[PDB]
């Protein structure tokens, strides 16, 4: 995503150090807590009534835990991400109908969720790429509706 | 728009900012001007380096601004209602900036309040700051 | 949010509505499920197709409940926080959808009093239809 | 985009009518009367303090028309819309600065626009047609976003 070696490495040096398993997780609660429409998505999940079922909810913890693995995943791919998000390009739109502007809202709490964790060590700089990240996977992600 | 225990997470989350206000005005403004470079067009005289004193001079005065709207909580078109008159009569800030600011008045405060930044809590900040947004750029004639 | 100014043409609009309040809902509703398609997944329990019985049985509300924001203009998040529950805590809309359906009353209203639908009316019923929204969508939790 | 032949007829059908020499105008008036903030990227037209300000004024209905003639060259390449675009994108984006967000509100104005002037003859199945125009020549423009 046009970005910079100095924004490749800032990256992928912070990236190394997140919590494979539960930042995943703590971003898909934060969402769902703050972005409450994105829960009608998640019936199945069961109890979200309240903030702490919520994040303590077995299901996001668990579904945050692949959404991740999907960020991982373009965080190796940044030339090529419109492929690396097609088939979940084609499920949140075609299949789930999830309005896009939600991805980049996502993303936007994942850079909050790491802004969490990582306090000082998270700089404006850092930021930036990052931002640019999340934008990447975020339009890349809406792209069954360009 | 803002439930009577909103405004609690937001009085112990601005306490808990205190004199870091000016300082992390500051850093939540170099985030924008960095992270969304488009936002240094409104400050075309500006030097907006790190550490920039006139950055930090700013970053306060929005800081202060925001106190001062943490205050007048459930009357503020009129508290703010100055302020509307120059994000939206004067400069015509696109509303997208206000968003583009509030997410980093945030991501500001997530690394500088472990301690604070649960979620009941983060969703108090942000239909506040997108309130205090509203507003400003409420006037637009 | 809104002006003096505005609040009269909202009335002016909806004077040329009056009795046709549901008539005009319907094609609201319906220009809606058509253009944005994903918007009808809000509805399974309906028969969507042209004409479709309940799509206006429900026009007529959403119509009339658009009447009482302009009569309570003054009091909205009050006098339709009924219809909060139902569309943040119950329904839980998305905030993008109540941006369509009211691109799509605009262009209603547009198709249908050619003479009310001047730039200043468009720009204060846009404004009206924004608040009435942020109104329904405020009270997530 | 990718429409339908019973969509492609009842745009090309309705665009015929339009007037060339308002309706381009007519939309960037709404445009700056509705949504304000983008009168800032129009100082140098001169007077645009009130309605009939913006609306009288001929640099306005200048401009409008080279707008509307952009729309125009797009719906005659609706299968390369982002080629279409890519300079007027890189004008937009990296030289005007003007946000995204913006083509998509100037697409609606439109849209409202041709509901004004060709009232009822504008039904549900063809703003469906032009919706999908609209955001497409949004999502065009602002590929040097993407
Ligand atoms: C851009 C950030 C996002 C990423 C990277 C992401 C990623 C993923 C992944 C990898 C899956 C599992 C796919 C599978 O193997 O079946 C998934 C499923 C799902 N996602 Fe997302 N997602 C994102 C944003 C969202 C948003 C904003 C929503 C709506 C609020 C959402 C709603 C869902 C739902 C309902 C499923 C369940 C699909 C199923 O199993 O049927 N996602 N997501
Ligand atoms: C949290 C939301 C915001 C608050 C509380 C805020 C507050 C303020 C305050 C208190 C002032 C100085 C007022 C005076 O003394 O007359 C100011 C000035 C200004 N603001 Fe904001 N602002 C916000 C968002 C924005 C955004 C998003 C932009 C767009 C990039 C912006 C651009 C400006 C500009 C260009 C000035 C004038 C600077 C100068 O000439 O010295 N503000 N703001
Ligand atoms: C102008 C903004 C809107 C207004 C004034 C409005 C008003 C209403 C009213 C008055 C009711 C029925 C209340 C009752 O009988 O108890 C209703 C129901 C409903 N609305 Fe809305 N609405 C708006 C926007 C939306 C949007 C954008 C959506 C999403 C596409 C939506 C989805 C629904 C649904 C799913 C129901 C329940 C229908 C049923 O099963 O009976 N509304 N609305
Ligand atoms: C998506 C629909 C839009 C189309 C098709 C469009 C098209 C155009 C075209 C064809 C030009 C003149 C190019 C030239 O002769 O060099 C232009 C110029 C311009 N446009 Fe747009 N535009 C759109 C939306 C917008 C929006 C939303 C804004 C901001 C409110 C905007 C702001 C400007 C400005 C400031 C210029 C002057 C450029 C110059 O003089 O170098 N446009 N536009």
């Amino acid at each position: 995503v046009h970005l910079t070696p100095e924004e490749k490495s800032a990256v992928t040096a912070l990236w190394g150090k997140v919590n494979v398993d539960e930042v995943g997780g703590e971003a898909l609660g934060r969402l769902l807590v703050v972005y409450p429409w994105t829960q009608r998505f998640f019936e199945s999940f069961g109890d979200l009534s309240t903030p702490d079922a919520v994040m303590g909810n077995p299901k996001v913890k668990a579904h945050g835990k692949k959404v991740l693995g999907a960020f991982s995943d373009g965080l190796a791919h940044l030339d090529n991400l419109k492929g690396t998000f097609a088939t979940l390009s084609e499920l949140h739109c075609d299949k789930l109908h999830v309005d896009p502007e939600n991805f980049r809202l996502l993303g936007n709490v994942l850079v909050c969720v790491l802004a969490h964790h990582f306090g000082k060590e998270f700089t404006p700089p850092v930021q930036a790429a990052y931002q640019k990240v999340v934008a990447g996977v975020a339009n890349a992600l809406a792209h069954k509706y360009h | 728009v803002l439930s009577p225990a909103d405004k609690t997470n937001v009085k112990a989350a601005w306490g808990k900012v205190g004199a870091h206000a000016g300082e992390y005005g500051a850093e939540a403004l170099e985030r924008m001007f960095l992270s969304f470079p488009t936002t240094k067009t409104y400050f075309p005289h500006f030097d907006l380096s790190h550490g920039s004193a006139q950055v930090k001079g700013h970053g306060k005065k929005v800081a202060d601004a925001l106190t001062n709207a943490v205050a007048h909580v459930d009357d503020m078109p009129n508290a703010l209602s100055a302020l509307s008159d120059l994000h939206a009569h004067k400069l015509r800030v696109d509303p997208v900036n206000f968003k583009l600011l509030s997410h980093c008045l945030l991501v500001t405060l997530a690394a500088h309040l472990p301690a604070e930044f649960t979620p009941a809590v983060h969703a108090s900040l942000d239909k506040f700051l997108a309130s205090v947004s509203t507003v400003l750029t409420s006037k637009y004639r």
